[PDB]
C-alpha cells in the first residue's frame, strides 16, 4: 500500500506478479481538495519553452519566479514551496543569501538547505506553526526530494 | 470533380474552361466556361460554404523564409494574431491601431507567421529604417543578409521584413507600380506569394489601386490608423486587400498607470466685426483663412495655451496651413515645425519642448503626420476643422498624448481641443467627427462659452486691431 | 436583560490588510459599520455594562475610547476612526496588557472580556506573548477573535486558553451573526 494506488499497474510491472487487488476505504468528496497546474495568462508569456530549464534565466525570473511571488503575496496563508534542486532553489528567491545580485524574489520566506540537524529542523517547523507566513512547511524552500517530507 | 481543372490570366481577368460550375457568378456570359476579375479570387469563403476547392498546378517549388524567433506584443495586438490563426484568408485581410503603439511589430509577426516568400510595401525609408530596427531579432545572420529595394538598388534574401518597396510611380524606378507584373503571386506570374501593406489607406486611390487589381494575390495583410480621408473609400478596401479583422484599442483598457484618459473637446467660438462679410461675400479658398484667423476663435486658443501653460502642461498646436502656422505662431511666439524647418533646428526644438521646462507649447503643419516622430505631451489644440479625415485626428491624438504624473490612472489627465468658428462651412464636420470619436469610444463634449476670457489680457482688444489684420487676411 | 454587569475591551487590526476590498469597500469600513451596529444592540440587550476601545495600527497600541458605561462614546469613536484608516501591521501584546490594566481593576461578579476583530497573520511585538496568555486566564479575562480568512496558531490558542471563541468570517452578513452572537450576555 501507499495511499492512494488506483491506476494499479506499476506494483505488478515492478513485481513480475499479480496480486489480490482491493481499495479498503470509505473515500470523502473530491471538493474538499484542489490540485492547480500554472504556465501563463496570455499569449506574450512566452518564457517556459523549458529546453534548458537549468540554464533559461529569463523563464526563471518570468512566471517561475514572478507567479510565486504574486500567488504568496494574494493567498497570505502558510505555504511550502517545492523545488526539484537546491540549485533551482538558489536562483528563484534571492533570499537574505543571494547566489548572485540579480535573483527575482523579494520577501520573507526561510530556507530548508543541506546540513539540516534533526533539532534545527524543529526550530523552522515551530515558527511555521506559530505564527506568520514563514517557518518549515510555511512560506519557505525545501526541495521535494529532502526530509520536509517526513513533516510534523 | 476539380482533377483535371485549367485555370488562367487574360489582361487583367481568369477565365476557367471545361468548369466544376462553381457557385456565386454568371454562367456563358460569352462563352462555355466561367471568367472573373482577377482580385475577386480573395472570395475564397463562397467556394469554401459550398464545399467547393482548388489546386495550383502552376507552383514554383523554390525555398523560404522560416524566421522561428518569437517577441511579446501588447494584449490585444496578440489577441489580433490569434484571431488570424483562427480566421484564416477566406474571413482575412486588414487590422487597424495606432501609428504610436507596436504597428511595426505586427508586421515583421504577422510574415514570420504566414511564412511566405513575401513582398512589403511601405509609404517611406524611415519607415523601412524603423521596421529594420523592429526586425533585428529574426534578421538572419543579423546584418549580412538584410538589404533595401527600391530606386537606387536592390539585393538580398531580406531586409526590413522581407523584401520592402515603395507604392510610388514618377517612373521605371519608383518600385512597387513599376515592377507589378514580374514577381508577387504564388498562383500565377509565380515568384513570391505574400503581401504586407504597412499605411494601407495608401493604396485605394484612382491610379494606385490598379497595383492591386491586376494580380490575384494570395495572402494579403494590410495595417493602418487613418484608414481613410475624409471622402470615405473604405468599401473598396474589403474587396482590394480583404476585410477588417481587427479596430477598437480603446484607452478605456488602458487607463491606471498605462497611457492616458483624454478629454476630447470641441470648441465653438463666436465671429467678431467685419469677418463674416467677407466670409459671406468670398467663396474662393482664402475664405478658410477667415474662419481659421477669427480672433475670437484666436483668443480662446491664446486663453486655452495660458491656462496649461500655468499648469506647466506641454501642449502641440496644429495648424493646417503655412500661414495660418506662421501667423498664429509669431504672435504667441512659441516655435513652429514644418518642411523648410531644417533637421537640426527641428531636432533642437524638439529636445527643448521635451526636456527643457521653459519650452511647454510648440506649433506644427501637416508633416506630423504619417509621419514625424512627433513627441509626446499632454494637451493638442486644432485651430481649424481641416479636411485630411477625422481618423486622422485620432490617431495624431492617440500617438502624441499622455497622462501627466501623479494623475496616472484617473479619467483625464490629457485634454484635446478642436477650434470651431460658429456660422461658417468650418461647422459642417462636428457631427461626423462627434459621431466617430465617441464611437472610437473617446469621452467628448462640447464648450459653448468661455466667460472667463472676459477677465484677462488677450489679443485683438479692439475693432482697430481686428482691422488690421482684416487689411492683412484679405489682400 | 438584568442580572449582572459585563466589562468588554474592543480591539480591531489597523494594519494595510484592513484597507483590502475583500469584505465590502475595504474591511476597515465594512467592520466599523458593522461595529456600531453591535455597539448599540450589546448595549440595548446589558443596559448596566461597560466598553473600552483599543486598535492595533503601523506596529503600536491606541486607545479609541476609555472604558465607560454610555454608548454615545463608543458610536462617536468608530465614526472618528474611519477617517484615519489603517496602515502597517498589529502590537497584540501592548494592546492586551493595556486591557489587562483597565480589567485587574473590576470586581468579583463582573465578566472580564476583549473582543478582537483580526485580518493579519502574526504581531510585531517583541514581548513573550504565552507568559501573558497564562496570567490573563488566572486574571479571568476571557478573550475572543474573530479572523478573516485566517486560523494562525498562536492567535486561536490565544482565544482557546483564554476561554473558547475563536471564529471565522466570511461575508458582512457572517460578521453581523457573530457580533450578534457576542451581545448575548453570560450566565449568573
Amino acid at each position: 500500500t501507499s495511499g492512494t494506488l488506483s491506476p494499479l499497474d506499476i506494483y505488478p510491472k515492478i513485481l513480475d506478479f499479480h496480486p489480490v487487488t482491493m481499495a479498503t476505504f470509505t473515500m470523502t468528496l473530491a471538493r474538499v481538495c484542489l490540485c492547480p497546474m500554472i504556465i501563463g495568462r496570455g499569449n506574450d508569456q512566452v518564457a517556459i519553452s523549458s529546453k534548458f530549464e537549468t540554464r533559461e534565466d529569463i523563464a526563471v525570473i518570468r512566471n517561475y519566479g514572478n507567479l510565486l511571488l504574486e500567488m504568496s503575496a494574494v493567498v497570505p496563508d502558510g505555504i511550502v514551496a517545492f523545488f526539484t534542486s537546491y540549485q533551482y532553489m538558489e536562483s528563484t528567491v534571492a533570499s537574505w543569501y543571494e547566489q548572485g545580485i540579480l535573483e527575482n524574489i523579494q520577501r520573507n520566506k526561510l530556507l530548508f538547505i543541506e546540513t539540516q540537524d534533526g533539532a534545527e529542523t524543529s526550530v523552522a517547523l515551530e515558527k511555521y506553526q506559530e505564527a506568520c507566513e514563514n517557518g518549515r512547511g510555511a512560506i519557505l524552500l525545501s526541495v521535494a526530494r529532502g526530509k520536509v517530507s517526513e513533516g510534523i | 470533380i476539380p482533377m483535371d481543372l485549367f485555370d488562367f490570366y487574360e489582361q487583367m481577368d481568369k477565365d476557367e474552361e471545361e468548369e466544376e460550375e462553381t457557385q456565386t457568378v454568371s454562367f456563358e456570359v460569352k462563352q462555355e466556361m466561367i471568367e472573373e476579375l482577377q482580385k475577386r479570387c480573395i472570395h475564397l469563403e463562397y467556394p469554401l460554404l459550398a464545399e467547393y476547392d482548388f489546386r495550383n498546378d502552376s507552383v514554383n517549388p523554390d525555398i523560404n523564409i522560416d524566421l522561428k524567433p518569437t517577441a511579446v506584443l501588447r494584449p490585444y495586438q496578440e489577441k489580433s494574431l490569434r484571431k488570424m490563426f483562427g480566421n484564416g484568408r477566406a474571413r482575412s485581410g486588414v487590422i487597424v491601431l495606432p501609428c504610436g503603439a507596436g504597428k511595426s511589430l505586427v508586421g515583421v509577426t504577422a510574415a514570420c507567421t504566414v511564412r511566405k516568400r513575401c513582398l512589403v510595401l511601405g509609404n517611406s525609408a524611415v519607415s523601412v529604417e524603423q521596421w529594420k530596427a523592429q526586425f533585428k531579432m529574426w534578421s538572419t545572420i543579423d546584418d549580412s543578409q538584410i538589404c533595401r529595394f527600391t530606386s537606387d538598388a536592390k539585393d538580398k534574401p531580406i531586409g526590413c521584413s522581407v523584401a520592402i518597396s515603395t507604392y510610388s510611380m514618377l517612373g521605371h524606378t519608383t518600385k512597387r507600380s513599376w515592377e507589378a507584373e514580374r514577381v508577387m503571386e504564388w498562383l500565377k506570374t509565380q515568384e513570391w506569394g505574400l503581401m504586407i501593406l504597412d499605411e494601407v489607406h495608401t493604396i485605394p486611390a484612382k491610379m494606385f489601386r490598379r497595383v492591386l487589381t491586376i494580380v490575384q494575390a494570395h495572402c494579403k495583410l494590410g495595417l493602418t490608423a487613418t484608414l481613410v480621408r475624409e471622402d470615405d473609400k473604405i468599401v473598396d478596401l474589403n474587396f482590394l486587400i480583404g476585410p477588417k479583422l481587427y479596430e477598437a484599442n480603446w484607452m478605456e483598457l488602458q487607463n491606471n498607470g498605462y497611457i492616458a484618459k483624454v478629454q476630447c473637446a470641441e470648441v465653438w467660438c463666436p465671429m467678431s466685426p467685419e469677418f463674416y462679410r467677407e466670409y459671406v461675400a468670398i467663396k474662393t479658398k482664402k475664405r478658410i483663412l477667415l474662419y481659421t484667423m477669427n480672433p475670437n476663435k484666436f483668443r480662446a486658443c491664446q486663453f486655452l495655451i495660458k491656462f496649461h501653460e500655468r499648469r506647466n502642461d506641454k501642449i502641440i498646436v496644429f495648424a493646417d496651413n503655412v500661414f495660418a502656422l506662421k501667423e498664429y505662431a509669431i504672435r504667441l511666439n512659441k516655435p513652429y515645425i514644418y518642411g523648410p524647418t531644417s533637421q537640426g533646428e527641428r531636432m533642437q526644438i524638439l529636445q527643448n519642448f521635451k526636456h527643457n521646462p521653459k519650452i511647454n507649447t510648440i506649433f506644427i503643419s501637416k508633416v506630423g503626420d504619417t509621419s514625424f516622430d512627433l513627441p509626446e505631451a499632454n494637451v493638442l489644440i486644432q485651430i481649424s476643422s481641416h479636411g485630411g479625415s477625422r481618423r486622422q485626428e485620432a490617431q495624431r491624438l492617440g500617438r502624441v498624448l499622455r497622462a501627466k504624473k501623479g494623475m496616472v490612472a484617473e479619467e483625464y489627465n490629457a485634454f484635446f481641443y478642436s477650434l470651431v468658428s460658429q456660422d461658417t462651412q468650418e461647422m459642417a464636420y462636428s457631427t461626423k467627427r462627434q459621431r466617430f470619436l465617441v464611437d472610437q469610444g473617446y469621452s467628448f463634449k462640447v464648450i459653448t462659452k468661455l466667460a472667463g476670457m472676459e477677465e484677462e489680457d488677450l489679443a485683438f482688444s479692439t475693432k482697430e486691431e481686428q482691422q488690421q489684420l482684416l487689411q492683412k487676411v484679405l489682400a | 436583560r438584568l442580572g449582572m454587569m459585563r466589562h468588554l475591551y474592543v480591539v480591531v487590526d489597523g494594519s494595510r490588510t484592513m484597507e483590502d476590498q475583500d469584505l465590502k469597500p475595504n474591511r476597515l469600513t465594512c467592520t466599523l459599520k458593522l461595529l456600531e451596529y453591535f455597539v448599540e444592540e450589546y448595549f440595548d440587550q446589558n443596559p448596566i455594562s461597560q466598553i473600552g476601545i483599543i486598535v492595533t495600527k503601523s506596529k503600536r497600541a491606541e486607545k479609541l475610547t476609555e472604558l465607560s458605561g454610555n454608548p454615545r462614546k463608543h458610536i462617536t469613536s468608530l465614526k472618528k476612526a474611519v477617517d484615519m484608516t489603517c496602515h502597517g501591521e498589529p502590537s497584540l501584546y501592548n494592546s492586551l496588557s493595556i486591557a489587562m490594566q483597565t480589567l485587574k481593576h473590576m470586581p468579583g461578579h463582573t465578566s472580564r472580556e476583549v473582543l478582537i476583530i483580526f485580518s493579519s497573520l502574526t504581531t510585531c511585538d517583541p514581548s513573550n506573548i504565552y507568559d501573558l496568555i497564562k496570567t490573563l486566564k488566572a486574571a479571568k479575562i476571557r478573550v475572543s477573535v474573530i479572523g478573516l480568512s485566517a486560523e494562525v496558531r498562536v492567535c486561536t490558542v490565544l482565544a482557546r486558553e483564554t476561554g473558547g471563541t475563536y471564529h471565522v468570517i466570511l461575508d458582512e452578513s457572517h460578521y453581523k451573526e457573530l457580533l450578534t452572537h457576542h451581545v448575548s450576555p453570560p450566565p449568573a
